[PDB]
RNA sequence: AGUGGAGCCUGCGGCUUAAUUUGCACCCGGCCCGGACACGGACAGGAUUGACAGAUUGAUAGC
């Protein structure tokens, strides 16, 4: 029914899985108004140069996309088959292989802008027992905000399969310094509902006294359009 | 010595063819 | 044409249609994103 | 087993439209008729009814 239930990202996005989404027309289609969505979500400058970080880049067609507006990037994912079909795909952005929750290897102040396709998700359920939800989405978080430039932006974009990942997720990201909020859109919509997590780096008294003696069991005239009415001035 | 200034002392279609069919 | 009159001439080439293929009856069809601030 | 992907059809919205009726109803053109009461005007010098022929008309028609 969902991916997430498949398992651990290492195990459900084998080789085969890989060769059936690279070969997919609705998940290039989708996901590259996604990435287009997710580039125009931050308000980074026009015409002004910039360094992104894709993450949960995959094929890298978010990638293609960023390279496609002229920025660059850095991709980072825990499948191999995945770095190895982007590779296969040519894209001109460098890659990296490792976990995004035990932590980004970055340094600090070093990024215009971070993107994220489809993968904070991941980071909800636990698939280990040596794994704890809460702190890894801590742990992501606070890698974010140091590794980010103070007043850079992070679109992060989700399909949140309740309304508990989304709770555990922003608890986690508000703990760890992040002022923004949510862009929910097309939010009634249901194809084209996509959830996307924005952060960056900083006569009534008359009335009263009838239902008073109403309540107090007593006869009371009827209530018309007359109730609270000057009759005349009082000289 | 006052002035009496009252107002302001500054002063391809063929020949036959419909509007709706054009 | 249902409201209108349209006046043609009938050419040689012409020879196997309607009228009414002529003076057509309807008209042709001629059919700013949130970004967050704070 | 699917639907959500694609082509086609259909339903609500929305958009175009003279109308695209609605929770033949719609549109564009042509007929037909449509108070008395009061007061002031016209009316046997004439109120008013009927009419062949031709025409406008998308067509005919004393409508
Ligand atoms: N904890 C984690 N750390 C790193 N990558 C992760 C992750 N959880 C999921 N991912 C990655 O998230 C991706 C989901 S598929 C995303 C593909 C990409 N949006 C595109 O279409 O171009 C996978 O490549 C997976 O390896």
């Amino acid at each position: 029914r969902r991916p997430e239930h498949g398992g651990p990202p290492e195990l459900f996005y084998d080789e085969t899985e890989a060769r059936k989404y690279v070969r997919n027309s609705r998940m290039i289609d989708i996901q590259t108004r996604m990435a287009g969505r997710a580039l125009e979500l931050l308000y980074l400058p026009e015409n002004k140069p910039c360094y992104l970080l894709d993450i949960g880049c995959g094929t890298g067609l978010s990638g293609s996309y960023l390279s496609d507006e002229g920025h660059y990037w850095v991709g980072l994912d825990i499948s191999p088959a995945m770095l190895d079909e982007a590779v296969d795909r040519e894209i001109e952005g460098d890659l990296l292989l490792g976990d995004m929750g035990q932590g980004i290897p970055f340094k600090p102040g070093t990024f215009d802008g971070c993107i994220s396709i489809s993968a904070v998700q991941w980071l909800c359920n636990a698939n280990k027992k040596s794994e704890n939800p809460a702190k890894r989405l801590y742990c992501f978080f606070a890698s974010l905000f140091s590794v980010l430039v103070r007043g850079s932006r992070a679109v992060l974009q989700l399909y949140p399969e309740n309304s508990e990942q989304l709770e555990l997720i922003t608890t986690q990201a508000t703990k760890a310094g992040f002022s923004g909020g949510m862009v929910v859109d097309y939010p009634n919509s249901a194809k084209a509902k996509k959830f996307y997590l924005c952060l960056f780096s900083g006569r009534a008294w008359v009335l009263e006294k009838k239902e008073r003696h109403r309540r107090q069991g007593r006869e009371v005239r009827p209530d018309t359009q007359y109730t609270g009415r000057k009759r005349k001035p009082r000289f | 010595e006052s002035l009496q200034a009252e107002v302001i002392p500054d002063p391809k279609v063929p020949k036959g063819t419909s509007s709706y069919q054009a | 044409n249902g409201k209108t009159f349209n006046q043609v001439e009938i050419k040689p080439e012409m020879i196997g249609h309607y009228l009414g293929e002529f003076s057509i009856t309807y008209k042709p069809v001629k059919h700013s994103r949130f970004i967050p601030l704070k």
